[PDB]
């Protein structure tokens, strides 16, 4: 199975390019997305009568070499999924066989075959959702897991911003929809008044609808002077949120030393797991000491373990001078 | 049964009946199985599990920990984890003299035989390459 | 009383679930948000020429269940203000004797009430308090404390902000309006003029008034370069402040360890307490220093604390090797 | 006459008449009464009172925690807070067999005759809660 | 002199309430901004046809009031200058004989007073000089101070933001106005074109002029893109640089610990100043030592000096067994 | 040379100047920015029928000086690249015969001059491109180099932004466009609702294009409210990056110990050249240990270092202890 | 001339023509006077002077201090920054009473000669105040 | 052949033949030869090239060591900005007499000696100035 072997291991190099992104080696990452992103363009470049041929033959030649080429990928994904033997296709199954990320796909290819072959509608919610079939990288959530943590961390104080900017925004469409009713007709009803005030608040101000009355006026200066802000916050926050999480990853990669750490808690492991009371007892408890220390490398050794192992020391230092002045009492006094 | 076997296990360490095992009654059993711990170490020990702080381990805390062994999903996360950090093509598998040269030249060196018996538990592959997410999976069971 | 013990250990379950909210039971919180919200949304969509029979009859079954809901929720809540007995309705009468949130409620309820049953502004106006009355949720603060930390904390700052943007608003105002007040008519009085640079330096731009002679537009070109960043200071200085105090929540979380101080410090306020001269002054004393201890380890412990003890431990191993030292002098030489 | 009673205390501890009493002069009276705090301890002590910083207590920092005791406010949060810690039902109450066994095995652990005289003082309920709050009202009183 | 002294006294008290703020005694500050404040709101009301006579009689009113009460405070303040004697007149004379803050207030008062007495620009831009006699406040620069000293520091990098924003301005302009210089005829020049440009990356958006064609209009939104931020870039650094210094702030008033340093550096200085060689030199060296342990605990203390200390106390305990070792060896062996 | 030196001196002190800026001498810096700003002034009005003949001679007179002046200054610029002799023209020729800098600016002002001399576009294209040639300065990329590491440094976080905010920005274009396309003639194609899209969520908002059915606002607003924010987030997150980096260039600046250490590693080096195989191994050692120590000092010292000198000198502390001891223990006892 | 007999003052403890003085040499000379400075205090001094982090005083290192003593612009700012301290006025005036009490019970305590010299020094107000600035400004001059 | 030869100077160090130099190995070739390292020196000496972190050389960190000298390009960038600290005219010079305080004067200093060869290799300008990034690049070669 040499011949098999190297054939396996060029298909395992194929498997990790298609599926783990490296320094140089994202031409098929690239290439896909410049598929999809071109057929976006010829999407839009429809729709302003342009479709007359031009666009249309475009349209068949990019749908056919799409469905090709995804098809094909497709195939390869599975088909490479694993190594050599025992992986590319047994734990393929072992994956397959129940996972909300591997059939679902399929789902939408076939789904979107049978469609197009047997309006603007269906071909571009599915090339967004093939836009999505991009956002698959990184298990489709890398950026999300990223952006999950971040906001998820500032959670409360999002909702402090999130509640106070939009009570500021009805009472504030409320008082500027009554100042306004008789004269101006832009401020029909309370459901344009709220249009006004969405618009107005995130900064946007289309001008369309507009306060003329004095009154009106002073009013929508001071809410928005009080609630712009609000509305700028969540910004702020995650931002700021975003710098110092860069900052700490510096802080903790310059520590990441765990190449004894792990050896030591897979052999205080291998050591409990090989007993199978007292004596598993100790091990028990030398193996949560090495699953501590090697958590700690990487990033939950902070600045008060400076300190425990300063009290520790100096606890060490009391006890052998204390050894001694006892000993020197004994001998010579 | 189970947890009147750990309260005989607990009451060699307590000895007095006093319920709780410090670091005198821990290393004292310790030494006289031939280990030689220092007091840093049977200090790092008792802390594992020592919720109140006051230096001690209690039968609700050596149950605990008795009854847990590794089969909680931290640990299995962890050991995995370290694998992972000799695990440079991402792929889950090391070769079997690779975790020979580990075990047996970092950290708390396993002997020859240590590692010998390590290496025949693991299913090795036809190549010499050890799937060690499925090891871990054995040790956390 | 035992099944009035279990009923009234229900009745403080229920309590607990309408007073503090949990990780899962938070049901009747979202579904009092639910109900005023659905009734905001017939509200909005009142005005607009339906309430014709469809959106009256819903104005109509939802305000008689809601005044049925809160008046039977104020019952419960009052009813089940405390613990089972002694404090189910005793401690009510403590707190709600003299309360600014207790009988407040009541009156905006009953005078609602009154108004309704014996144009848009009183319905409106009364449901927005009711988001009001949704505002109760951790003592009607929770975000209003934290944002009132917050802003305090950075109180001189924003003021340099705030001061800096009206000096540039009015200054500008006026030296456009000096500019734009022969051709211009959108400038025709002062007072337009504020109303423009209000609406420019916060970056809105309706865009119903704007310059159009070109010294006019060099000033507001110059004026917004110059303003525009003081009117978005604001938001980054409270969104910077939030990030920097959740990391700081994280960084003094991980201390948090008043398990013994706290209970020493129980211990040494009743060992004075059970005093009742120099005896108790020592009591007193050390009553002092447990406090501290208490406290210190939930956020007062700093890097001061670091650099303290590292001195006084080195000053003991150095004393101690003094000892030594003079009883080798005193014997062996 | 209140403020002659401390200042005839504050002379057994400063008996040269020099108006400061360092850990000298207050070890020295403590130990005569059988107590035996370590100097570290003495000093921290001192330093609760010693605004000058340089490791003394003189009359006037003598006679304000004299006349304060527990009675200011700060005092009352933070026993208060200290009750907190110990109630997760958040509702000001603790049985009074968990205040027993904090009392008797965290910290400075009170004897059996001291916790019998603190449950007494708290005007237990009949099902065996005790309401922290008004206990922490007595002792600030 | 007695009597002179207690008066002498209370003036005092109100020199320092007109010169220093503190948490109560604002009120002459603050009425001294509600009337600017009220003369600029009846300045605003003027100037849309109400100075018939009700806007005018305030005028007159409040210009008399105005001219009246700033006489008396420019009299009380040099007349209150210092403390009761030798203070209050002579180092008034002292600190006005040549200052850029003292003659030039009057030199301002009385020509107003000469313009008013013996059109809208006069007394408005009276009145705005006023709120900058206001500004006086703190030496005319307390904000000024903050301000500048937080735009100094980040100096190199607003730069940076400055200049690519510029650059993206300009040549932005340029391309757009090439792609719209045919057929929009509101890019009529190029001049035409930087408003629109300056318009834009501020996000103000008027919406008076906009491009039109194809390839103007995805011109201005790539630029957009690239160049939006650049100008939101100087609030975002000078926030989060505010809110860092804020957070500095509390490290800073942790320490702050000139208790004894304080005294101890006037006392070096003065054992150096009471020696009017070699005796001289040892005090001019404890008295540098005695200034830099004064600012140090301040501010220049920093984490530096812990780590210098330990190896320093680490070496102090390390000779102090060297040297016993060496006894030892000597005499037991 | 005497002369010959002094003159070499006074050329070196003017090659500094034009090359490296300083705290004062930055005035022939400040003048070719005056030029080149006033050509562009000049420019700009021009293209508003004025350059009849009063623009048009300032540009006759413009390009005149301008030609000749950097002329001289490439002349001189070349003529003292380096130090009197043997660097002046010799590096100079090192420097220029391959740099993608050197002669990339001649060629241009060699282009640029053969076709002015043997319409707007090339004139003002010309010009900024000469802003670019004053980017000059630093090696044209002193704020590049910086802006470029802030980017760089957070690089996926940046890359979550855009990401988050094109899918926003597709996926709410397609919603509003199909909600809209019936009655708005705003949203003909879709490419107009990219286009209003694009000018919403930036917060620009001209107002050309806006929704009009209460489907699309309330699309509008939704989509509004969920991607503003990711639009404004690359100016929040590289605000933070920017204080943030100010912030530790304050605190490694405090450092800055390499007085000795960077005498040390040239004599460590020059020891281990001098050399020209045991005694060669340990000079190369004490070479990489004072190559590390000479850097370290800069920047890699950090909080770690302490603790790691603390473990080393507090085991000699122990050891220490232990020493005496075994002396004690094998004399006295 | 001034150089020269700094020069002189110099050569008291460079006794052997080394040109440096060290803890050993600065140190020789005061004990020779009957001071007694700690050799961390000896480092200290040392350090304020020395550029080239060595240990040592060279001569213009010497120089430079001796004819700067406290006349430079951070001396008198600092000086005054130390009276502000105990200025709660914020009027620049300190009590003579105040200034008696900070001198001879805080730090390095001045003796009552040593403190009434000071006294006589400052010009004293009639009511017993201080106007430090021009006290800053006789000792900066 | 190169290998073999860093083999041999290798062994010196393992004279026992345990494929590692701890500080007893090297140490003691060292104090051979006269040279009186520090404990502390020799850890950092080995700490500089033991990826392992067990405190050890092994020989292909020894040969990698050994062929690369000064050879690569973080040597000549650092000791560039070395030279860079004692050049503030920012011109690539530094004068033979500033050259020659500075290796005499700090750090360990090179004897007269050692400076001479030191200016003399260096290929001095008739001035006095050398240019010391061609210097570096001799020792980077
Ligand atoms: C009032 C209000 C204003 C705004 C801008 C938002 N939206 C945000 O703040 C966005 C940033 C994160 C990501 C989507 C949200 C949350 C919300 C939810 C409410
Ligand atoms: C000039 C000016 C500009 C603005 C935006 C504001 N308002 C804010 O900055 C808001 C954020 C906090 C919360 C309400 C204020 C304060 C003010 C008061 C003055
Ligand atoms: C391109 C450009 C864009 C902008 C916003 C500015 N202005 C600012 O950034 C303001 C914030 C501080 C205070 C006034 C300046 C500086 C400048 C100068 C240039
Ligand atoms: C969606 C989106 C939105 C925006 C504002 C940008 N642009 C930026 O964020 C600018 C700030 C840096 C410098 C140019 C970029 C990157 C991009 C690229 C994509
Ligand atoms: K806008
Ligand atoms: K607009
Ligand atoms: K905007």
């Amino acid at each position: 199975s040499a011949a098999h072997k190297r054939y396996r291991r060029l298909q395992n190099w194929v498997y990790n390019v298609l599926e783990r992104p490296r320094g140089w080696a994202f031409v098929y990452h690239v290439f896909i997305f410049l598929l999809v992103f071109s057929c976006l363009v010829l999407s839009v470049l429809s729709t302003i009568q342009e479709h007359q041929e031009l666009a249309n033959e475009c349209l068949l030649i990019l749908e056919f070499v799409m469905i090709v080429v995804f098809g094909l990928e497709y195939i390869v994904r599975v088909w490479s999924a694993g190594c050599c033997c025992r992986y590319r296709g047994w734990q393929g199954r072992f994956r397959f066989a129940r996972k909300p990320f591997c059939v679902i796909d399929f789902i939408v290819f076939v789904a979107s075959v049978a469609v197009i072959a047997a309006a603007t509608s269906a071909l571009r919610s599915m090339r967004f959702l093939q836009i999505l079939r991009m956002v698959r990288m990184d298990r489709r959530g890398g950026t999300w897991k990223l952006l999950g943590s971040v906001v998820y961390a500032h959670s409360k104080e999002l909702i402090t911003a999130w509640y106070i900017g939009f009570l500021v925004l009805i009472f504030a469409s409320f008082l500027v929809y009554l100042a306004e009713k008789d004269a101006n007709s832009d401020f029909s009803s309370y459901a344009d008044s709220l249009w006004w005030g969405t618009i107005t608040l995130t900064t946007i101000g289309y001008g369309d609808k507009t306060p003329h009355t004095w009154l009106g006026r002073v009013l929508a200066a001071g809410f928005a002077l009080l609630g712009i802000s609000f509305f700028a916050l969540p910004a702020g926050i995650l931002g700021s949120g975003f710098a110092l999480k860069v900052q700490e990853q510096h802080r903790q990669k310059h520590f990441e030393k765990r190449r004894m750490p792990a050896a030591n808690l897979i052999q205080a492991a291998w050591r409990l797991y090989s007993t199978d009371t007292v004596i598993r007892s100790i091990r028990i408890l030398k193996f949560l000491v090495a699953k501590r220390k090697f958590k700690e490398t990487l990033r939950p050794y902070d600045v008060k373990d400076v300190i425990e192992q300063y009290s520790a020391g100096h606890l060490d230092m009391l006890g052998r001078i204390k050894s001694l002045q006892t000993r020197v009492d004994q001998i010579v006094g | 049964e189970q947890i009147a076997e750990f309260k005989e296990a607990f009451s060699l360490f307590d000895k007095d009946g006093d319920g709780t095992i410090t670091t005198k009654e821990l290393g004292t059993v310790m030494r006289s199985l031939g280990q030689n711990p220092t007091e840093a170490e049977l200090q790092d020990m008792i802390n594992e599990v020592d919720a109140d702080g006051n230096g001690t381990i209690d039968f609700p805390e050596f149950l605990t920990m008795m009854a847990r062994k590794m089969k909680d999903t931290d640990s299995e996360e962890e050991i995995r984890e370290a694998f992972r950090v000799f695990d440079k093509d991402g792929n889950g598998y090391i070769s079997a003299a690779e975790l020979r040269h580990v075990m047996t030249n970092l950290g708390e060196k396993l002997t020859d035989e240590e590692v010998d018996e390590m290496i025949r538990e693991a299913d090795i592959d036809g190549d010499g390459q050890v799937n060690y997410e499925e090891f871990v999976q054995m040790m956390t069971a």
